[PDB]
Formats: C-alpha cells, structure tokens, sequence
C-alpha cells in the first residue's frame, strides 16, 4: 500500500539500497540486481508506457501502480530542500528500483504477501 | 575585457531526449530486441552500450574501439 511504499522507500534511504532514475534503473534490471519496482501509469506517455512494460516484463518484476509523478517524489529522497512544512519544488519521477537488504520489517511482508496474490 | 583575438567559446553541448527507447525495439509481441551492442567487458555487468557510428564502435568507458 502506500504507506508500506513509504516505509519501503525510507529503508532505501536509510540503508543506500536504492536505483532511481532511468538508466541506471534498467542497467540494474538488466543486471539480475533488483527486487521491486514501481510505475506511474495514467500520464503523457505516448512510447514510455510500452518501453517500461517491455523492461518490466523479464523476470518477475513487480509493480506499483500510482497517479502522479508528483508525490513519488517526497519519500524517495528527491528534493529534500525547505523542510520547514511543504516542499519548495519536487521535479516528476516516473520508476525507482529498490534492493533493501536488511529486510526484517512488517512492511515488507505486507507489501510481499501483496504481490503474491 | 576587450582583446583583439577574437573569443573562443566551450563546448556548447546538445542535449539528449530518451536516447535507449531509440534502441529497445519493441513490437507487439514479446521480443525486446536491441539496436545497439552490449559491452564485452566483464568488470561491469550487461547495462551499457557501444558507440553505433558510420565505421566504427567505441565504448562508453573500456576504449576499445572495433574496427571493420
């Protein structure tokens, strides 16, 4: 859920095990060093939303699916500038791949036991 | 300031706009079929790409350029 992708994504802040962006989030698809995924459908994609289902189509690779590109953007690390209450400006992400290690949490298997459903 | 030798300006840089989507082919099937070369190198994995020039194919990092 989203407050499970919250939790997940601020263990991959706190524990460095995190790929953002594009290319190095297909290089570390392509490279066998992935766990989860994410997507943000419903937007102006006219060729993104066919190249990512074709990356994300491989080897089990999960997905969230969300809205905006906008509030992926807070608990990832993005624009951590101004916390003093709201954000100045976050800039739009699309997917970030995440590869935690010390995955002893609650979160984990409800997000888990989720994606095997 | 104001020389006689006429300015010489850095190199203006162009900037790319979703460069690999010009080099994963995909069509309606299930085929992902690439355009360009993966690296021969095994420091690395098999994320980046070969340089894709008229006669020539140039790394990104190992400089090993392959001839014809």
């Amino acid at each position: 859920v989203n407050t499970a992708l919250q939790e997940v994504l601020k263990t991959a802040l706190i524990h460095d095990g995190l790929a953002r962006g594009i290319r190095e989030a297909a290089k570390a698809l392509d490279k066998r060093q992935a766990h989860l995924c994410v997507l943000a459908s419903n937007c102006d994609e006219p060729m993104y939303v066919k190249l990512v289902e074709a990356l994300c189509a491989e080897h089990q690779i999960n997905l969230i699916k969300v809205d905006d590109n906008k509030k992926l953007g807070e608990w990832v690390g993005l624009c951590k500038i101004d916390r003093e209450g709201k954000p100045r400006k976050v800039v739009g992400c699309s997917c970030v791949v995440v590869k935690d290690y010390g995955k002893e949490s609650q979160a984990k298997d409800v997000i888990e036991e989720y994606f095997k459903c | 300031k104001s020389y006689t030798t006429p300015k010489k300006n850095k190199h203006k840089r162009k900037k790319v706009k979703l460069a690999v989507l010009k080099y994963y082919k995909v069509d309606e099937n299930g085929k992902i079929s690439r355009l360009r070369r993966e690296c021969p190198s095994d420091e690395c994995g098999a994320g980046v790409f070969m340089a894709s020039h008229f006669d020539r194919h140039y790394c990104g990092k190992c400089c090993l350029t392959y001839c014809f």
